[PDB]
């Protein structure tokens, strides 16, 4: 629920899982969470250790040189949100030199409020490129995915598909999963930060990442704004004051925090003062404490360069979110940004190459002014169609329109549900030699281009047979032709795979062939 | 003296089958007269989908190619731009500070023990007791003087694969064929006892006067019959080659075995 456990300070665990018992019942950690340098540990040591109470961190989570740790789906099975109040060199989640790591396992994390994610040099790490940090992080321009098994060995690391949500990035389209048993959930942008449910009902505005009940500020898993008494609030009423920007405390609470470390000096904690109606470590400038109570009081009065890293995300089949950064050398007061985009043409070899080889899975495959904005949404686009974008920053008026050189990046919209769904009923041909020719109408607008046809047929009472039809096959036969069939009624299904993954399965169709007996 | 820094730039190469060359640089802060290095290599088993992926229809085969190829006026920048571009220096700095507080004691399926030896004054080392084309994890610890009282340096890891055994992933013996109704054929063959990593699948090329038709045989489906059954072939003297596919790609084929699909 919203109040499952207590509060713990920031801690550093090293050399063994013995000290990890100190965070058994912990739910929130007012600090960082460092688990590093576990050398003599064994995989069996981690298989019987878990922390379901830990649901939220504040600063970040770090893992470095923890041998035998194959996954985290058992350590932090209910970690939902990292508040990211502090940052480890802009990184809010670091995983470095994890030897035995092969996946992430953080299926319940749904938002990082602030920072970046850096995962580098994990020679056994898979399930790393199959996750979209756009639906998880706000700013993904800073990040690191290098020296990993998935970048060099092609881990594959397929997702549960007995179905995982498939997101779209600038040019690629791959399913989203943390392990082989956990699909990465992604929710509509309408309530990007509120949270989500299983049925898609959006969470309350006060919740963050997820909530157990739709549109309820009490059953939140984590609070977007300040928390108080089993209910996330936009602003706590008096006399409670905001503390650590996430949970409101009364005067008595942040009072004890002041006196306690004031004398003990255990870690030199913050002597929280009540300014701006919030217990803040230090009251801002132009204000001092009353020297008798913690309430602070105000003292008396004392051509451009190339546009940088323009990435693009698409959250719809007819929409694209284009984000970028101002150029390193504006060479003038940037008046407006100039954007050109044009529909790319698919690779010619894709229309004719063979795809029934080494498995059936496919690889990951006008102008406009922008005034005082580093982003732009582009509408009226063709679904899943690759778009080559040209972006320039301009620092002069239209009559004197001189500005930077043309930058270039590739964009891709989202696929559609029925775009790859084969339309029309499948038709068959009768022949005397028990050779059947099958015909089915493909939609005129696929998500990219149809690359093959997965044909499955079966006679009544027989066993299901599986076929693969490459580009050339239905390029000549206009479909597929089967020879040497047994007389009787069949049950056929087809699924067309395009650049946007496998399509839908056609409804089981049935045809009759004269048995040459009646 | 203190705990030395990790061996910098640890590279490896596949000199020959069952052999591996490892070449690295001395540590940044040896913290003492360096005495020797500890080369500790341990076998690395397969992964999950390596025994689950029906590579006949799932996806492309993941291979780990050996890095044998790893065998072999101006004006300075000002201080302002230098400070502006200093972004990742403190990053690696704090990571090495973390790793500086560890040691490695000089100690004398996934149940493979390690093998540890000493390399006195060589930045290169050849291991000649390996398996053809299998993952090996080598952990090196630059040991200085007093590396036994204090403990050798922190571990620096690397992963390498040996050279595939020349023509080993082929069928290690003669194949057999059996005729079946509907002019069906069933082929049976042994598996390579020492494959180059792992036999992921088998390729059976057969046909009329030319091995034109193709068939894939997954890893587990083989054990159902010790082979695979082609459902229909035209009546006649037919031929079929069976070129297996190990973790090092496709291998060799013994012979395009002949079989009698027709009748006398
Ligand atoms: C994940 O959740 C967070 C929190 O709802 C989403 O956050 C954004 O929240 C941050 C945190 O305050 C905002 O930034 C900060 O930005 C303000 C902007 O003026 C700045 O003054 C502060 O000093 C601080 O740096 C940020 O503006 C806000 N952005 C939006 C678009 O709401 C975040 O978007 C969520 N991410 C995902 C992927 O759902
Ligand atoms: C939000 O979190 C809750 C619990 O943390 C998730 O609920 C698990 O949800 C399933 C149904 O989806 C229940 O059967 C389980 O009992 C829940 N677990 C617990 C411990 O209560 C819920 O799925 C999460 N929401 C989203 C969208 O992922
Ligand atoms: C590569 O492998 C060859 C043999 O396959 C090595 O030749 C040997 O060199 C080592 C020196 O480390 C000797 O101990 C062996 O007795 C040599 N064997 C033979 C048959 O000559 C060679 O050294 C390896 N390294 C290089 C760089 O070639
Ligand atoms: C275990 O780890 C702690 C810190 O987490 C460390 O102080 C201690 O020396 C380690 N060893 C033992 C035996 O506790
Ligand atoms: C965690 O909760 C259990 C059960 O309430 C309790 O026995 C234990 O003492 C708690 N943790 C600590 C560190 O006390
Ligand atoms: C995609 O994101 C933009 C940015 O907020 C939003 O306006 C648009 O409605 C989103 N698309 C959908 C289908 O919600
Ligand atoms: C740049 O132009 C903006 C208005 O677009 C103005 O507010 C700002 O003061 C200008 N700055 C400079 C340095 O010209
Ligand atoms: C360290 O090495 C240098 C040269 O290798 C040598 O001159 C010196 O005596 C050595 N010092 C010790 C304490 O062994």
């Amino acid at each position: 629920h919203l109040y499952p456990g207590e509060v713990c300070p920031g801690m550093d665990i090293r050399n063994n899982l013995t000290r990890l018992h100190e965070l058994e019942n912990c739910s929130v950690i007012e600090g960082h969470l460092q688990i590093l340098l576990m050398f003599k540990t064994r995989p069996e040591d981690f298989r019987d250790l878990s922390f379901p109470k830990l649901i939220m961190i504040t600063d970040y989570l770090l893992l470095f040189r923890v041998y035998g740790l194959e996954s985290l789906k058992d350590l932090f099975p209910n970690l939902t949100v990292i508040r990211g109040s502090r940052l480890f060199f802009n990184y809010a989640l670091v995983i470095f030199e994890m030897v035995h790591l092969k996946e992430l396992g953080l299926y319940n994390l749904m938002n990082i409020t602030r920072g970046s994610v850096r995962i580098e040099k994990n020679n056994e790490l898979c399930y790393l490129a199959t996750i979209d940090w756009s639906r998880i992080l706000d700013s993904v321009e800073d990040n690191y995915i290098v020296l990993n098994k998935d970048d060099n060995e092609e881990c594959g690391d397929i997702c549960p598909g007995t179905n995982c949500p498939a997101t779209v990035i600038n040019g690629q389209f791959v399913e989203r999963c943390w392990t082989h048993s956990h699909c990465q959930k992604v929710c509509p942008t309408i309530c990007k930060s509120h949270g989500c449910t299983a049925e898609g009902l959006c969470c309350h505005s006060e919740c963050l990442g997820n909530c157990s009940q739709p549109d309820d500020p009490t059953k939140c898993v984590a609070c977007r704004n300040f928390y108080l008494d089993g209910r996330c609030v936009e602003t706590c009423p008096p006399p409670y004051y905001h503390f650590q920007d996430w949970r409101c405390v009364n005067f008595s609470f942040c009072q004890d925090l002041h006196h306690k470390c004031k004398n003990s000096r255990r870690q030199g904690c913050h002597q929280y003062v009540i300014h701006n109606n919030k217990c803040i470590p230090e009251c801002p400038s132009g204000y001092t404490m009353n020297s008798s109570n913690l309430l602070c009081t105000p003292c008396l009065g004392p051509n451009p360069s190339v546009p940088l890293d323009p990435i693009s995300v698409s959250n719809s089949s007819s929409q694209i979110i284009l984000k970028w950064k101002p150029p390193s050398d504006p060479n003038g007061n940037i008046t407006h940004y100039l954007v050109f985009w044009e529909r790319q043409a698919e690779d010619s070899e894709l229309f004719e190459l063979d795809y029934c080889l080494k498995g059936l899975k496919l690889p990951s495959r006008p102008f406009e002014k922008v005034v005082n904005k580093e982003s732009l949404v582009i509408s009226g686009l063709r679904h899943f169609t690759g778009y080559r974008i040209e972006l320039q920053a301009c620092n002069q008026d239209t009559p004197e329109e001189r500005c930077s050189v043309a930058a270039y990046v590739s964009a891709r919209t989202m696929p559609e549900a029925k775009a790859d769904d084969i339309v029309g009923p499948v038709t068959h041909e009768i022949f005397e030699n028990n050779v059947v020719h099958l015909m089915w109408q493909e939609p005129k607008e696929p998500n990219g281009l149809i690359v093959l046809y997965e044909v499955s047929y079966r006679r009544y009472g027989d066993e299901e047979l599986h076929l693969c039809v490459s580009r050339k096959h239905f390029a000549l036969e206009r479909g597929c032709r089967l020879r040497g069939l047994s007389p009787g009624n069949y049950s056929v299904r087809i699924r067309a795979t395009s650049l946007a993954g496998n399509g839908s399965w056609t409804e089981p169709t049935y045809f009759y062939v004269t048995d040459y007996l009646d | 003296a203190s705990v030395p820094s990790i061996p910098l730039d640890v590279l490896s190469a596949s000199n020959s089958s069952s052999q591996l060359i490892v070449k690295w640089n001395p540590p940044s802060l040896p913290n003492g007269n360096l005495s020797y290095y500890i080369v500790r290599w341990q076998r690395q088993p397969q992964d999950g989908y390596l025994y689950r992926h029906n590579y006949c229809s799932k996806d492309k085969i993941p291979i780990r190619k050996y890095a044998d190829g790893t065998i072999d006026c101006a004006c300075p920048k000002t201080e302002a731009e230098k400070q502006a571009e200093k972004e990742e220096a403190e990053y690696r700095k704090v990571f090495e500070n973390f790793l500086h507080n560890s040691i490695f004691v000089p100690r004398p399926e996934t149940e493979y023990p390690f093998f540890e030896s000493r390399v006195d004054n060589k930045e290169r080392t050849v291991i000649s007791n390996l398996r053809p084309f299998t993952l090996y994890r080598i952990d090196i610890h630059s040991c200085n003087h007093e590396a036994e009282k204090l403990g050798c340096s922190a571990s620096n890891f690397v992963f390498a694969r040996t050279m595939p055994a020349e023509g080993a992933d082929d069928i290690p013996g003669p194949v057999t064929w059996e005729p079946r109704p509907e002019n069906s054929i069933f082929l049976k063959w042994p598996e390579p006892e020492n494959p180059n990593g792992l036999i992921l699948m088998y390729e059976i090329k057969y046909g009329s006067q030319v091995e034109d038709q193709r068939e894939c045989v997954s890893r587990q489906e083989y054990r159902k019959y010790g082979g695979a059954k082609l459902n229909r072939l035209n009546p006649g003297n037919y031929t079929a080659r069976i070129q297996a596919t190990s973790l090092s790609g496709n291998g060799s084929w013994t012979d395009p075995v002949f079989f009698y699909v027709q009748a006398k």
